[PDB]
């Protein structure tokens, strides 16, 4: 899958990844270095 | 004849990127003029022009038969109230111009204001009105410990400052810390904006130095770095100045328009000092009466002030337009907007109108106007960039533009990459 | 943005677009509706970029592999032909344009690559890829080469890569498994190694593209080429006496071309959907409409049963279908372009020496599934 990374004056500000199987795509925000306990 | 931007016109723009750039460098605070005495803004607000587009437009107008006077750039600067009493800037054919006679009288009761730069050609063709960032009106700094009276009066690590020295009974009144040709100077015509970095007390001398946050206090080890060249001075100790003496005991926060001295860390009482346009080290004499006080030269007393910058970029994608290019839309942040059936990209900023479209490179996106501070867009098809994976050396930083119905392209400082999921 | 009361069509530059424009002129004479046929470069990438903002053509032509990606983004109008019209085309061609249970385009023609050879330079073309180095040495001594074909597009090199075991997506449990890619297995590596060895030994050049290979074959400088039915017209007008035959085998196994079905989709943003349907069903998909296109650039084995039967005796079409039977009809799933982009770079990087065969394919394997 591909990932979108946005930069404001060369500084990383946002990352988007594609939405899962259900149902269409679609973009979701992502924090790859953050674990959220359930 | 108002014309929409074509993909061909965007492709042409993306080849050279010759955006018209206007920079306004200024102080974040301004001291008031009580009575009749005018206290001119110091350092003087500076207007910079960048890009080959300015000279190109001038030559196009001369070949169109506008004449020298018609082709000339006209620039005026004001305080915004009273609106009528703007001052001319001699900006024509120049890289920059400083506004040396700006003031705010005691009759003006505004707590804050912005500088306004009005630009047009001699033939009457309007460019627009470009604002500085918000400037706070302040009273003269007092001899009191700054107990965080305003986060605005304090100076945070990682923020920019100007440093100047006022000369008494001299033909040159004021000198500013400035970098040129890899050297620090005490210039009479130019001033630099220096990033002031807070360092740990045990941090050694080096160029690739540490990261520390918080407000700058007296007695702190600081690094002054040129925001344009990256040139730095060696480690300094920012110290409070009283009369003509440095106060070692001072631990209070550094405030706007405070007179301060910079002790060269790990030297024998050497202080950052001017001698004409030169920057030197000058040795302080210890006070015989007071133990924690050192007598410094007049050239070693620097006034500190926080600075800011306003930057505007525009491009006539479909050639000259009948309407001003201002207010220039500004994008401060991006977020994904969940509220609604389809997850849209949200652009937060200022000066948005229903006449703006978001473009991802040369691809126009479906744009929804919400209010003057918010635009939403559907991320367009960008999977063609998978054609570049393992072909380009580094992922392409694709520019995001705001395009007006008349073809004006506004560069936003925003870029995106499209890369494989890790 | 798309203009109502007119039709704009996009079709690739290698297809019979002048023949299609003749069908458009007949449509205009009978209906008063002007038909504009365009062949923009990268039309298959531009279509999802412009159709998402209400722009683009009313009708888009491309092989069926691109269409599932367009349908997933809501860019195509659903195709609902009457039973009597649907029965006029081969069921397997409708299967190529069926996505998530819906017909998303009209099938036009079936295409497959074949080996094309110059009968005067080479009366007995090689049955195997393995005998091409010795043949090239023999032809080089007379100032000729054995084989020239497009090395820039993975469509042309895929039959060899697939021969010993390479595959795009594994089909399992009623669907294509987008996580099971077959571009870095032993079979794919053997096929690409053989191709890179041909370049290393100077039997082929890494820079050979479509126009270079076509000019060389059509001028009689190379004994063989690899191409599809669309290329036959330009050979007909040359002085070359050519044959169209089975692709060479590799490691005793047939070359497996990915079979394309040229298809016509209707833009979901079009205000002329009924005019587009009338043009496609009543004008194009007729013996007369397909003949006008086929006379310009051969279509291959057309989807229309009556016209396919008429042309079936052409030995060049019989060779196309012999090669097609040895390969498989491409998936139409959205990930197909991801597979093609990754394989394109792997072949170019391995052919140029930028990556080894193993590293190029291992990286393509990851990216095709990413
Ligand atoms: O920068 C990378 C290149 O990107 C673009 O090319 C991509 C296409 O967008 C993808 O769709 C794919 O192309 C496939 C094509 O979808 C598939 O049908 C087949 O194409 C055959 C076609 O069926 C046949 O009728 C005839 O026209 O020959 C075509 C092949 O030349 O195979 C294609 C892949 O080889 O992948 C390609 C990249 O490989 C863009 O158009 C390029 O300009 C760009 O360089």
């Amino acid at each position: 899958g591909g990932r979108l990374q946005f930069f404001k004056d060369g500084k990383f500000i946002l990352e988007l990844a594609r939405s899962k199987d259900g149902d269409k795509s679609g973009w979701v925000s992502v924090t790859r270095k953050t674990f959220r306990p359930p | 004849e108002e014309k929409k931007l074509t993909r061909d016109a965007m492709e042409k723009y993306m080849r050279e990127r010759n955006d018209m750039v206007i920079v306004i460098l200024h102080a974040k605070v301004a001291q008031k003029s009580y009575g009749n005495e005018k206290r001119f803004f110091c350092p003087p607000p500076c207007i910079y022009l960048f890009g080959s587009g300015w000279t190109r437009r001038y030559e196009e107008m001369l070949q169109q038969g506008e004449g020298e006077q018609g082709a000339q750039l006209c620039a005026f600067i004001g305080i915004g109230s009273s609106d009528q009493d703007m001052q001319q800037l001699d900006l024509n054919g120049k890289q920059y111009c400083a506004a040396k006679t700006l003031f705010i009288s005691d009759s003006d009761k505004r707590k804050h204001f912005m500088l306004s730069v009005k630009m047009f050609y001699g033939n009457g063709h309007d460019i627009g009105v470009f604002n500085s960032k918000r400037i706070k009106v302040i009273s003269k700094p007092s001899k009191k410990k700054q107990s965080l009276k305003n986060a605005d009066l304090c100076i945070a690590s990682g923020t920019n400052v100007a440093l100047f020295n006022r000369l008494r009974s001299q033909t040159v009144s004021t000198r500013y810390l400035h970098v040129e040709g890899g050297h620090f100077h005490a210039s009479s015509t130019q001033w630099g904006a220096f990033t002031i970095h807070l360092l740990d007390d045990n941090e050694s001398e080096s160029e690739e130095f540490q990261v520390r946050d918080g407000y700058i206090h007296y007695g702190a080890t600081v690094k002054l770095v040129c925001s344009v060249t990256g040139m730095a001075l060696p480690r300094l100790i920012i110290r409070k100045v009283d009369k003509q003496m440095a106060l070692l005991e001072a631990d209070d926060p550094v405030s706007q328009l405070h007179k301060c001295a910079f002790y060269m860390k790990d030297t024998d009482r050497m202080y950052l000092c001017l001698s004409q346009e030169k920057i030197i080290q000058f040795q302080a004499t210890p006070c015989p009466k007071e133990p924690n006080k050192e007598m410094i030269n007049d050239g070693a007393c620097w006034t500190i002030i926080s600075t800011d910058k306003a930057e505007y970029q525009f491009y006539e994608g479909m050639g000259p337009v009948a309407s001003p290019v201002t207010p220039v839309p500004i994008v401060n942040s991006l977020n994904l907007n969940g509220g609604g059936d389809v997850a849209m990209l949200e652009l937060s900023g200022d000066n948005f109108t229903p006449h703006l479209q978001v473009w991802f490179g040369d691809v126009e996106a479906e744009t929804m106007y919400r209010c003057t501070e918010t635009l939403l867009c559907v991320v367009p098809e960008i999977s063609q960039f998978r054609g570049e994976w393992l072909w380009v050396r580094q992922p392409t930083q694709v520019p995001i533009s705001l395009v007006r119905n008349d073809g004006i392209i506004y560069a936003t400082g925003l870029t995106f990459t499209y890369t494989p999921e890790p | 943005k798309i203009e109502e009361g007119k039709l704009v069509i996009w079709i690739n530059g290698d297809k019979g677009y002048n023949g299609l424009a003749e069908v458009g002129k007949k449509f205009e004479k009978d209906t008063g509706i002007k038909v504009t046929v365009e062949h923009p470069d990268k039309l298959e990438e531009k279509f999802p970029q412009v159709a998402a903002t209400g722009d683009g053509p009313d009708i888009i032509f491309w092989a069926h592999d691109r269409f599932g990606g367009y349908a997933q983004s809501g860019l195509l109008a659903e195709i609902t032909p009457a039973a009597a019209f649907q029965d006029k085309l081969y069921p397997f061609t409708w299967d190529a344009v069926r996505y998530n249970g819906k017909l998303i385009a009209y099938p036009i023609a079936v295409e497959a690559l074949s080996l094309i050879y110059n009968k005067d330079l080479l009366p007995n073309p090689p049955k195997t890829w393995e005998e091409i180095p010795a043949l090239d040495k023999e032809l080089k001594a007379k100032g000729k080469s054995a084989l020239m074909f497009n090395l820039q597009e993975p469509y042309f090199t895929w039959p060899l890569i697939a021969a010993d075991g390479g595959y795009a997506f594994k089909y399992a449990a009623g669907k294509y498994d987008i996580k099971d890619v077959g571009v870095d297995n032993a079979g794919a590596k053997a096929g690409l190694t053989f191709l890179v060895d041909l370049i290393k030994n100077k039997h082929m050049n890494a820079d050979t593209d479509y126009s270079i290979a076509e000019a060389a074959f059509n001028k009689g400088e190379t004994a063989m080429t690899i191409n599809g039915p669309w290329a036959w017209s330009n050979i007909d007008t040359s002085a070359v006496n050519y044959g169209v035959t089975v692709l060479p085998t590799f490691k005793g196994q047939p070359s497996k071309p990915f079979v394309g079905v040229l298809s016509a989709g209707i833009n979901a943003a079009s205000p002329n959907k009924e005019l587009a349907k009338e043009f496609l069903e009543n004008y194009l998909l007729t013996d007369e409409g397909l003949e006008a296109v086929n006379k310009d650039k051969p279509l291959g084995a057309v989807a229309l049963k009556s016209y396919e039967e008429e042309l079936a005796k052409d030995p060049r079409i019989a060779a196309t279908m012999e090669n097609a039977q040895k390969g498989e009809i491409m998936p139409n799933i959205p990930q197909m372009s991801a597979f093609w982009y990754a394989v394109r770079t792997a072949v170019i990087n391995a052919a140029s020496g930028r990556q080894t065969v193993d590293e190029a394919l291992k990286d393509a394997q990851t990216n095709i599934t990413k």
